C-alpha cells in the first residue's frame, strides 16, 4: 500500500517513482496532475487542489436569473429553493412565493 | 394595466414580471436585473450602426457594405447576421 | 362611582336617575352624557375629561377633581411592571426613586437610599 | 533586566547587545518602552473541539493572550466574557457543564451542571450581571444570576434555537431558530415579549452579532451563504458582498471596522469589512471543528442602567433585574417563586411551581448539580467530574458495580 | 515512579540546584525532584494536557516546554509561577527542543508543520528570529541535542531511520 500513495516512505523515494494516478470513478483529478479528490468536493465553492481546477470548470448562474431547480422572487430578484415556493410560508421579501395560483394539501 | 404578464382573479387581477426582472413597489411595473446594459443595432445602406437606448452614444459596427436590408443576432456564439 | 349592586360574578354600577348618563372605566365610573367619548388606553375623570392612563393613582391631581386619585380606584389599581410602588398604594416612575423629592404619600420613594 | 514582569534571554547580540527582552504575563501586554506592562483591552476569542483560546487582533503577533482552556475529553461550543473580573464563560458538551475561568488560568468555577443537554450559545449581560444560554435539547432559553445563582427559564417550545445575543442598553434580546421556516426573533430581556423580526429569505441563520458603533444587528446564513445586517427592528436590511470561499459559516462577531467569521467547511477564521465585505483575511486555518468567535473588549462592558445605580441597587428588585426598552427596568423571581404586589419583591409559589428533585429515579445525584446513571455510581471512573460518584465506595455502606472489579483486601474498586 | 497510572515522557535537569524535571501526559502534569529522590513536587497542571519534551535554561533559571494539545512552546520558572508562550505560528507536531543559553539559541523539531513540511528549526531564546535549519531529506524528526564545545546540533529521524548532525 505504501509503494505508491503520495508520501515518500523511504529516503530516496523508491516508492512513488514513475506512477500514474488511476483513482476510481467516485473521484476527480486536477489539471496539473498532482492530486485526486472525491467527487463531492468538485464544484463546492472551495479550492480543494492547487490551480483551482476542481472549481474552474463549474456551472454558473445565468445573468439576473436562477437555475431550473430554483424559484425567483419578484420583489428582490433573489433565488430560493424550488420546494419553498407555495409551502404556506412567505420566504420572499414580498411573500410572492406564496401566490394565489397554488392549491391545498388535504 | 400591468407591465409584462398578469393573472386573473374572480374580482381582480395581479401583475407579475418574467424571470430576470424585478417588480417595483408600484405593483404594476417591472425592471431588468442583469448587469448588462441593452443596446440598439440597426442597418443603413452602407453601414451597421450601434446606438444606446438613452440616445447618448452612437457608433459604427461595420462600414462599406452594399445594401444591408436585414439584421439578426445570436446570443449563443455572440454573432451578427445580415442580408 | 355612585350606586352599587351585588350582581352575578361581582359588583354592578348604576348612575343616578336625575339626568343623562354614560358608563366608563370598565363601567365602574359614571359620566354625564354629551358625546365626546374618548379613545382606547385612556382614563377618564367625572368632570368629563380624559388623560393618559399612566397618570392614574400617581399621587398627582390630574383633573379638576381628584377622581384619578380616589381610593375607589387606587384600592384595586395595580402598578405597571416598569414603575415603583409605595406603601400608599401609589405608583411613581422609577427615575423619581431617590431623586431627593417625595412624589409618594410617604417618604418611601426616598427611603433606604444609599447616599 | 529592568523588566516589570518577565525577562527572557535572546541572542547575545540582540537588543543592542543587551541580550534580553521583556515579556508580560497572561492578561497583560507590553507598552511603548518595551519594559512595562498594561492590562489587555482587546483580544479575540474562539472555541473548538479541543480548545478555547484567545489571540491578538494584530496579525503580526500570533501568540496567545490567555491561558488556553482544554481538558480530556473536550467539545467547547459556546463562550462569552466578563471584563470587570478578567473572566470568560465557556460551555462543554462532552461534560454538559458551564464553567467560568480566568484568563491567567488561576481560577476555574462551575456556574451550573444541571439540566443542560445541547447548550450551544452563551450571552452575558454585564450591567445586571446575568448569563443567558440556549439549549436545543430542552428547546429553551435560560437565564441565571451569578451572585445568587438564581435560575429561570424564559423562552420555551422553540424548534431549533442556535444563537443568542443580548443588548443591555437597548433592553433587547435576539435569538435565532433554524428549523424551517427559519426565523430571527426579538424579545425583551425578561422574555416578556417575542416577535420574529426576520423571517424572509433565511435558510440556516447560524450566527448573530451586534455592532455597537451603529446599534445594528448582523447575521450569517449558511444555506444561501450570505452576511446580512439590519437595524434592531428588522425594518432596514442590507446584504454584504460575496465572500470568496465562505460556504458554511457558523459564528460571527463584529469589532471596529471589521467583521470576523468562522467556517466549518474550511475549519477557518475569516475577517472582512462590515460595510462592504471584501478584503478577505484568514486569521487561522485547520482548526478541528471550529465553533464560535467572540471579541473581548473592556470598553464595551462599560455602562450604567437603572439596575446598576449606586443609590438604589439592583433596581430594588429582590432576585432579578431586567433592562427593557425606553430606559426602564423589570423585576423577576426564580423558578420556585412568584412576584408580589410590590413587584420589587418575591414570594414562594408551591401551587404552580413546586420544588423538584435533582435527578429523578434512575440516576445518582452528584454534588456539583449533575445527574449520572446509577450503573456509573462505582464503575471505577469519575463520570461526574467532581469525583462525587466514586466517593466512599467499596466500604460496607456502598458495594461496587458489577462492571467494576474489587480489590479483595483493600475494599476499593477499579474499572474492569 | 509514576503515581496514579502515569508515565514519564520527557526529562531534563538543573545541576547547580540538584533538580530533575519530568513530564507526564497521562496525568497532564510536570514534576520536579531532587536527584537523591527526595523533595518531590508538582509545578504545572492547568493547561499542559499533552506535553512531550522539556529543556532547561540554567543561566536565567527558566524551563521550556513543548505542548501538543494546542501546539505551543512555553516558558516558565522552575517553580511554575510565571508563564509565557513563545512560538505558536506554524507548529503542527512539535516534538523536540534544545537550548544553548551561552549564545542564546533555541532549536526545535516538528514532524508535520501546518504548511506540510517536516522541519528542524532554529530560533532566539525569546522566539524573535526564526530559521529553518534542515528541510532536505527529512522525515519524522523526534529528538534534538546539542554539542556545546564544537557548537553542533544532532537530531534523530524515525521515518527515514537515521541519526544526523549539522
Ligand atoms: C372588486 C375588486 O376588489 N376589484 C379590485 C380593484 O378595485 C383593484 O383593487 C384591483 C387591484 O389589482 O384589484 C381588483
Ligand atoms: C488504470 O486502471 C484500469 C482499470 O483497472 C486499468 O485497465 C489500466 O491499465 C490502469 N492504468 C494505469 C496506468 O495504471
Ligand atoms: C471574438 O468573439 C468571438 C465570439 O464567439 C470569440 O469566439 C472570439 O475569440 C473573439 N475574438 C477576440 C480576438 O476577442
Ligand atoms: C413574519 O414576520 C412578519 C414581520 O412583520 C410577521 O408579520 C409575520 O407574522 C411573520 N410570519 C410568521 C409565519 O411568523
Ligand atoms: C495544581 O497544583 C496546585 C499547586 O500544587 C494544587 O494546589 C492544585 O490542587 C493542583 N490542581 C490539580 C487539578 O491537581
Ligand atoms: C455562467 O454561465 C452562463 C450561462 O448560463 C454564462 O455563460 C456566464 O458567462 C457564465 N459565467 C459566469 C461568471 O456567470
Ligand atoms: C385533498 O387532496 C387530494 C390529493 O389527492 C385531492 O387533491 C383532493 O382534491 C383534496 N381535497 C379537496 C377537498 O380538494
Ligand atoms: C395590575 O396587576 C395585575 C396582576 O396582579 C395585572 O398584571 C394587571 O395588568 C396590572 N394592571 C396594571 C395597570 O398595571
Ligand atoms: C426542578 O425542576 C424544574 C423544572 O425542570 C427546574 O429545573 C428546577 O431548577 C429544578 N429544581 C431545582 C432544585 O431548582
Ligand atoms: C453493591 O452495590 C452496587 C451498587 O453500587 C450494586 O448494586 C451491586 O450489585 C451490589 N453488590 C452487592 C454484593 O451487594
Ligand atoms: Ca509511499
Ligand atoms: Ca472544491
Ligand atoms: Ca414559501
Ligand atoms: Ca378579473
Ligand atoms: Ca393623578
Ligand atoms: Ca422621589
Ligand atoms: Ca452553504
Ligand atoms: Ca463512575
Ligand atoms: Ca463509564
Amino acid at each position: 500500500l505504501y509503494v505508491c500513495d503520495g508520501d515518500k516512505d523511504c529516503v530516496d523515494g523508491s516508492d512513488e517513482a514513475g506512477c500514474v494516478l488511476n483513482c476510481t470513478s467516485s473521484q476527480f483529478k486536477c489539471a496539473d496532475g498532482s492530486s485526486c479528490i472525491n467527487s463531492r468536493y468538485r464544484c463546492d465553492g472551495v479550492y480543494d487542489c492547487k490551480d483551482n481546477s476542481d472549481e474552474a470548470g463549474c456551472p454558473t448562474r445565468p445573468p439576473g436569473m436562477c437555475h431550473p431547480d430554483e424559484f425567483q422572487c419578484q420583489g428582490d430578484g433573489t433565488c430560493i429553493p424550488n420546494t419553498w415556493e407555495c409551502d404556506g410560508h412567505p420566504d420572499c421579501i414580498q411573500g410572492s412565493d406564496e401566490h394565489n395560483g397554488c392549491v391545498p394539501k388535504t | 394595466l400591468c407591465s409584462q404578464k398578469c393573472e386573473n382573479v374572480i374580482g381582480s387581477y395581479i401583475c407579475k414580471c418574467a424571470p430576470g426582472y424585478i417588480r417595483e413597489p408600484d405593483g404594476k411595473s417591472c425592471r431588468q436585473n442583469s448587469n448588462i446594459e441593452p443596446y440598439l443595432v440597426f442597418s443603413n445602406r452602407y453601414y451597421i450602426r450601434n446606438l444606446t437606448i438613452d440616445g447618448t452614444s452612437y457608433s459604427l459596427i461595420l462600414q462599406g457594405l452594399g445594401n444591408v436590408v436585414a439584421l439578426d443576432f445570436d446570443r449563443v456564439e455572440e454573432r451578427l447576421y445580415w442580408i | 362611582s355612585h350606586i352599587c349592586a351585588p350582581g352575578p360574578n361581582g359588583a354592578e354600577c348604576q348612575c343616578p336617575h336625575e339626568g343623562s348618563w354614560y358608563l366608563a372605566n370598565d363601567n365602574k365610573y359614571c359620566v354625564v352624557d354629551t358625546g365626546a367619548r374618548c379613545n382606547q388606553f385612556q382614563f377618564t375623570c367625572l368632570n368629563g375629561r380624559c388623560i393618559s392612563q399612566d397618570w392614574k393613582c400617581d399621587n398627582d391631581n390630574d383633573c379638576g377633581d381628584g377622581s384619578d386619585e380616589l381610593p375607589t380606584v387606587c384600592a384595586f389599581h395595580t402598578c405597571r411592571s416598569t414603575a415603583f410602588t409605595c406603601a400608599n398604594g401609589r405608583c411613581v416612575p422609577y427615575h423619581y426613586r431617590c431623586d431627593f423629592y417625595n412624589d409618594c404619600g410617604d417618604n418611601s420613594d426616598e427611603a433606604g437610599c444609599l447616599f | 533586566g529592568g523588566c516589570a514582569q518577565i525577562c527572557v534571554l535572546s541572542h547575545r547580540t540582540d537588543n543592542g547587545g543587551l541580550g534580553y527582552r521583556c515579556k508580560c504575563e497572561f492578561g497583560f501586554e507590553l507598552d511603548a518602552d518595551e519594559h512595562h506592562c498594561v492590562a489587555v483591552k482587546n483580544f479575540l476569542l474562539f472555541s473548538s473541539q479541543t480548545a478555547v483560546r484567545g489571540i491578538p487582533f494584530t496579525l503580526s503577533t500570533q501568540e496567545d493572550v490567555m491561558v488556553p482552556v482544554t481538558g480530556s475529553p473536550s467539545f467547547f461550543v459556546g463562550i462569552d466574557f466578563d471584563a470587570q473580573h478578567s473572566t470568560i464563560f465557556y460551555s462543554d458538551l462532552s461534560k454538559n457543564i458551564i464553567y467560568q475561568q480566568k484568563i491567567d488560568g488561576t481560577g476555574k468555577e462551575v456556574i451550573t451542571a444541571n439540566r443542560l443537554q445541547n447548550v450551544e450559545c452563551l450571552s452575558f449581560d454585564w450591567i445586571s450581571r446575568n448569563l443567558y444560554w440556549t439549549d436545543g435539547g430542552s428547546k429553551s432559553v435560560t437565564v441565571m444570576k451569578l451572585a445568587d445563582k438564581s435560575r429561570r427559564q424564559i423562552i420555551s417550545n422553540l424548534n431549533n434555537p442556535r444563537s443568542i445575543v443580548v443588548h443591555p442598553a437597548a433592553g433587547y434580546m435576539f435569538l435565532s431558530d433554524w428549523f424551517r421556516p427559519a426565523k430571527i426573533m426579538r424579545a425583551w430581556s425578561d422574555g416578556s415579549h417575542l416577535m420574529p423580526i426576520v423571517n424572509t429569505s433565511l435558510g440556516w441563520p447560524n450566527g448573530l452579532a451586534i455592532d455597537w458603533s451603529t446599534s445594528r444587528l448582523y447575521w450569517v446564513d449558511a444555506f444561501f451563504d450570505k452576511i446580512e445586517h439590519s437595524n434592531l427592528d428588522g425594518l432596514d436590511r442590507k446584504r454584504l458582498g460575496h465572500v470568496d470561499q465562505m460556504t458554511h459559516p457558523f459564528g460571527l462577531t463584529v469589532f471596529k471596522d471589521n467583521v470576523f467569521l468562522t467556517d466549518w467547511r474550511l475549519g477557518a477564521i475569516i475577517r472582512v469589512r462590515k460595510s462592504d465585505g471584501g478584503d478577505m483575511t484568514v486569521v487561522r486555518r485547520g482548526i478541528s471543528s471550529i465553533m464560535h468567535v467572540k471579541a473581548y473588549d473592556a470598553d464595551l462592558q462599560t455602562g450604567t442602567n437603572y439596575c446598576s445605580q449606586t443609590t438604589h441597587p439592583n433596581g430594588d428588585c429582590s432576585h432579578f433585574c431586567f433592562p427593557v426598552p425606553n430606559f426602564q427596568r423589570v423585576c423577576g423571581c426564580p423558578y420556585g417563586m412568584k412576584l408580589q404586589r410590590d413587584q420589587m419583591t418575591c414570594e414562594g409559589d408551591p401551587a404552580r411551581e413546586p420544588p423538584t428533585q435533582q435527578c429523578g429515579s434512575s440516576s445518582f445525584p452528584c454534588n456539583n448539580g449533575k445527574c449520572v446513571p446509577s450503573i456509573f455510581r462505582c464503575d471505577g471512573v469519575d463520570d461526574c467530574h467532581d469525583n462525587s460518584d466514586e466517593h466512599q465506595c467499596g466500604a460496607l455502606n456502598n458495594t461496587c458495580s458489577s462492571s467494576a472489579f474489587t480489590c479483595v483486601h483493600g475494599g476499593q474498586c477499579i474499572p474492569g | 515512579e509514576s503515581k496514579n497510572r502515569g508515565i514519564v515522557m520527557g526529562v531534563d535537569f538543573h545541576y547547580q540546584k540538584h533538580r530533575v524535571f519530568w513530564t507526564d501526559p497521562m496525568q497532564a502534569k510536570v514534576f520536579s525532584t531532587d536527584i537523591n529522590g527526595l523533595n518531590t513536587q508538582e509545578i504545572l497542571n492547568v493547561s499542559i494536557d499533552a506535553p512531550e519534551n522539556l529543556a532547561v535554561d540554567w543561566i536565567n533559571n527558566k524551563l521550556y516546554l513543548v505542548e501538543t494539545r494546542v501546539n505551543r512552546i512555553d516558558v516558565v520558572n522552575l517553580e511554575g509561577n510565571q508563564r509565557v508562550t513563545l512560538i505558536t505560528e506554524n507548529l503542527g507536531h512539535p516534538r523536540g527542543i534544545a537550548l544553548d543559553p551561552t549564545v542564546g539559541y533555541l532549536f526545535f523539531s516538528d514532524w508535520g508543520s501546518l504548511s506540510g513540511q517536516p522541519k528542524v528549526e532554529r530560533a532566539f531564546m525569546d522566539g524573535s528570529n526564526r530559521k529553518d535549519l534542515v528541510t532536505t531529506k527529512l522525515g519524522w524528526p523526534a529528538g534534538i541535542t546539542l554539542d556545546l564545545v564544537s557548537k553542533r546540533v544532532y537530531w534523530v529521524d524515525s521515518r527515514y531511520d537515521y541519526i544526523e548532525t549539522v
